[PDB]
């Protein structure tokens, strides 16, 4: 009768965390679109109350025993409630680890670099990254880039190696070898036939995308190199890494702001539909309209009457402030909500879709145990959007809605523009994302002694990415620490993952809408079989195995890198062409070696 | 033409402000009685005489110091929130001696912010047209310190604010009177 009286308890736990969870999303929304201090406290007050329920609940599903509950769906809801997390620790060692999270994020948040050129001159990390993404001045962006480095790197690494081993032990009291095991955990499923999916497999799979998409990132950095090297003569080996701080990027992550730099063909113009949605005379009612007929068009929801009138859609005129930042958000009680400031801009048009996604995949499992409203994984939630967005950015779409010319069409110069583009987005950011991943996978396994720590991360960082830091760290210096998700206790493995599954879903959905070309034209709208099979995956949430959400798209069972080089194979030609022999870099270069 | 209501006791706000259409007839008498301060396409010489087929007057309580942004041209939200002045069919500022009954009691307001939806779309003014009442209930309940308040009108959410003028008490007061003219032939049933 174990699973009888669990159901019952469950059922309770869904109904009263449901009315907490409507309380606090509210408290929540309405502070973030009416900043007063009156606000802000009842926003808490709510959280905690959920808190402190979430808790007491915890406690009774412990009385639940996974062992002898047989229905998947019990043990699964159940499996979720019944995790100590930070209770496994005293409360010195509880209180100590909050006290480092605190500190380890203010240090980042609050950091600033100073000029050491001009000591008036000084910028706090805001400035900084407004820097890396715009300067072309060499000197420029390498003071801004080490000082960062020195600046916070070397205040949190003692609260970094702190913090992972607070974090193994507490790994270890709810049962996993590791913190990282721990994070492995989140991708594990049980379940019968193929259907079961373990924490080691994740480390494989996640090494096999890694080389399926090596290739393409090595035409990618030969293709970039040759060109920053012009950009930045006598700076950079014709064959070799590049330098850290000519990324475009303080940490390194994206290379869109190279565009400028290794745009494939100069002399042609890119395409921005801003201009025409002026003349045309749009409103961001306009654009939110169309967001809404893109997923009639496909097969999805409508919104509610209720997203209409409440959803803060655009910058309020009333003297109140507010957060700008595009939200997806669930209230509960089938309240739906959008919080953007739109503008009319081609990029909006983009977002709201995107946004508009969150919220179709939000709603499909509306109908799930309140425990298991979420996406099948993380990976799925953002894949999915980012679906739909690229269907709303291929130019048949844009002509469908008549922000083009009809007499507009584009030749293979215009395509390689945009797939390049489109590159400096997605693949050099993959094997940056598994690089960082699983270094910290090993420094919280144990695998490498702490005075190691550092070493390890530029020598994978030259072999994985082909990136080199110009002066050398003693060892005091903690560069990981220096991002935002490394600072603060955030997985990255979701966005190796998201991309991975953004292209595999792309792909299936392409043949169901029966597309006979590339996936950089193929669209998903007008084609309701593409739809309702979307629709299917969408609905499940967490009551089934990712590998089952997955198979009922891509019919496979595990992560694919195939349509991502599918999507690029055009792309991966024409860098054949312009690199010859340049393909890859030397792990050996360094501009420190140099003289 | 009984012109009695324009300088009674009973002095409106904009925000609920009165207007009496005259028609079949006979109307410098309502100029006399008052002591004019200014006068701003209709020459008031010619408005003055001759016969319309229909006359109407509206008129509130206003500051003399805050004509600036009464005229057309202004995008003040004394035009848009408040009284959107009409012009299809071709405004004396005056001051009331305290001898004749102008009770000017209560609390003399306007809204200065009224919008809806998901948009945050203004509830704007049509020429001739007061606010809206949705914008009128949310101004009654505003705290009247320019802080904007949430409302629900009809299950559609509004934000509102409303401010104050009656700090601007001077025995003559304020007031303002706008007279349109509407000349259609065929018709001429408002004569001197
Ligand atoms: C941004 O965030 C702020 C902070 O929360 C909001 O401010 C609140 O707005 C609500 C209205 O939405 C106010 O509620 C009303 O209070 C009136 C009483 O005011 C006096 O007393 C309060 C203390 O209780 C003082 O703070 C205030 O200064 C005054 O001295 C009531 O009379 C109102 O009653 C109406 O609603 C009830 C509903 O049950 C009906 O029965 C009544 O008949 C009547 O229709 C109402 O309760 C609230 O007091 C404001 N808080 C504060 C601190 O001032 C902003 O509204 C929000 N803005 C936006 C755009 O979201
Ligand atoms: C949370 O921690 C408690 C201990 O504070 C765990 O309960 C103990 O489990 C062991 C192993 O089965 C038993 O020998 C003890 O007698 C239990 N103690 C109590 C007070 O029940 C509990 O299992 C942990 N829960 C989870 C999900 O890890
Ligand atoms: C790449 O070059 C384009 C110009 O072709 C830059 O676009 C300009 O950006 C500024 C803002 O800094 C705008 O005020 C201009 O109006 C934009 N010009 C055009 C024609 O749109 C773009 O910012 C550059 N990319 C980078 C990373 O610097
Ligand atoms: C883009 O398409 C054009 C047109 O097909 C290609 O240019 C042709 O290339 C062939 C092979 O060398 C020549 O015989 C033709 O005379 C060329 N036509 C013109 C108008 O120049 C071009 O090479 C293609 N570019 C890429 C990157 O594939
Ligand atoms: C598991 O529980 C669900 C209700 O949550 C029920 O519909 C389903 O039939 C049960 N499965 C089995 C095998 O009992
Ligand atoms: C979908 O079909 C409609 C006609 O019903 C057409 O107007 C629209 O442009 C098509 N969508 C696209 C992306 O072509
Ligand atoms: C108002 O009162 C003053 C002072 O007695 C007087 O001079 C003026 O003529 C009066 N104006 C009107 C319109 O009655
Ligand atoms: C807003 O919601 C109400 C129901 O409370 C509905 O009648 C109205 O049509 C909706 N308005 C819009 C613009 O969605």
């Amino acid at each position: 009768t174990t699973e009888e009286e669990a159901r019952d308890f469950l059922d309770k736990f869904n109904s009263e965390a449901e009315n907490l969870s409507h309380e606090s999303a509210l408290a929540s929304w309405d502070y973030n679109t009416n900043i007063t201090d009156e606000n802000a406290q009842k926003m808490n007050e709510a959280d905690s109350k959920w808190s402190d329920f979430y808790k007491e609940q915890s406690k009774r599903a412990q009385a639940f025993p996974l062992q002898e509950i047989q229905n998947l769906t019990i043990k699964l809801q159940l499996q979720i409630l019944q995790q100590n997390g930070s209770s496994v620790l005293t409360a010195e060692k509880s209180k100590r680890l909050s006290t480092i999270l605190t500190t380890m994020s203010t240090i980042y948040s609050t950091g600033k670099v100073c000029n050491p050129n001009n000591p008036q001159q000084c910028f706090t990390l805001s400035g900084l990254e407004d820097i890396m993404e715009k300067s072309k001045d060499y000197h420029q962006r390498l003071w801004v880039w080490e000082g960062w480095r020195s600046e916070v790197g070397k205040q949190l690494r003692p609260l970094y190696e702190e913090y992972v081993v607070l974090k193994n032990e507490m790994a270890r009291g709810n049962n996993y070898e590791d913190y990282g095991d721990y994070w492995r955990g989140d991708y594990e499923t049980e379940g019968e036939d193929g259907y079961n999916y373990s924490r080691n497999q994740l480390m494989e799979d996640v090494d096999r995308i890694f080389l399926e998409i090596k290739p393409l990132y090595e035409q990618l950095h030969a293709y970039v190199r040759a060109k920053l090297m012009n950009a930045y003569p006598s700076r950079i080996s014709p064959t070799g890494c590049l330098p850290a701080h000519l990324l475009g990027d303080m940490w390194g992550r994206f290379w869109t702001n190279l565009y400028n730099l290794t745009v494939p063909f100069e002399q042609k113009q890119n395409i921005d539909v801003t201009e025409t949605m002026k003349k045309q005379s749009w409103d961001a009612e306009k654009i939110f309209k169309e967001a809404e007929k893109f997923y009639l068009s496909v097969g999805l929801y409508s919104m509610t009457q209720g997203f209409w009138n409440n959803s803060m859609l655009t910058e309020p005129s009333d003297g109140r402030q507010v957060v700008c930042h595009p939200t997806a958000w669930d209230l509960g009680e089938d309240d739906f909500r959008i919080k953007m400031c739109t503008k009319v801009t081609m990029d909006d048009f983009l977002t709201a879709h995107h946004e508009m996604g969150h919220i179709q995949y939000d709603m499909a499992y509306a109908k799930q145990p309140y425990l298991l409203r979420n996406g099948a994984n993380e990976g799925f939630h953002e894949a999915v959007g980012e679906v739909m967005s690229l269907s709303v950015a291929t130019p048949k779409h844009l002509k469908g809605m008549g922000l083009l010319p009809s007499d507009f069409s584009e030749d293979n110069e215009t395509e390689i523009n945009f797939l390049l583009k489109q590159a400096l987005n997605i693949v050099g950011t993959l094997p940056f994302t598994y690089m960082l991943e699983k270094w910290r996978w090993m420094v919280f396994e144990g695998k490498i002694p702490k005075e190691q720590w550092m070493e390890k991360w530029w020598e994978m960082k030259r072999e994985i990415v082909g990136v080199v830091e110009p002066l050398p760290h003693d060892e005091t210096y903690c560069d990981p620490a220096s991002l935002f998700h490394v600072a603060n206790d955030y997985s990255f493995i979701r966005y190796f993952t998201r991309t991975i599954l953004e292209f595999q879903f792309q792909e299936a959905l392409c043949k169901i809408a029966k597309h006979e070309g590339p996936l950089h034209k193929c669209d998903i709208s007008n084609s309701t079989e593409a739809g309702k099979k979307l629709k299917d995956m969408l609905e499940l949430g967490k009551s089934k195995p990712w590998t089952y959400a997955l198979n009922q798209i891509a019919r496979t069972k595990e992560m694919d890198a195939k349509p991502l080089l599918n999507y690029f194979e055009p792309l991966f030609s024409w860098l054949k062409k312009q690199n010859g022999n340049s393909v890859g870099w030397s792990a050996d270069w360094s501009p420190y070696s140099e003289q | 033409c009984n012109f009695t209501d324009l300088f009674r006791e009973n002095a409106p706000t904009i925000m609920q402000y009165k207007r009496q259409v005259f028609t079949r007839c006979n109307y410098t008498l309502l100029l006399s009685l008052v002591q004019v301060d200014e006068f701003v396409k209709i020459t008031p010489e010619a408005l003055a005489t001759g016969c319309y087929s229909s006359l109407t007057v509206d008129w509130f309580a206003f500051p003399y110091a805050w004509k600036s942004y009464l005229a057309i041209g202004s995008a003040d939200r004394i035009v848009r929130f408040n009284y959107n002045q009409d012009y299809s069919n071709p405004r004396i500022h005056s001051k009331v001696n305290s001898s004749v009954g102008i009770s000017y009691s209560g609390l003399y307001s306007y809204i200065t912010n009224c919008n809806y939806g998901g948009f945050n779309k203004d509830d704007v003014v049509k020429p001739g047209g007061r606010a809206s009442q949705p914008c009128v209930t949310g101004a009654l309940n505003s705290p009247t310190n320019g802080q904007v308040w949430s409302f629900n009108f009809g299950g559609v959410p509004y934000r509102t604010s409303r401010l104050t003028y009656t700090d601007h008490l001077k025995n003559p007061l304020d007031m303002v009177y706008v007279i349109t003219v509407k000349y259609e032939p065929g018709a001429e049933t408002v004569c001197p």
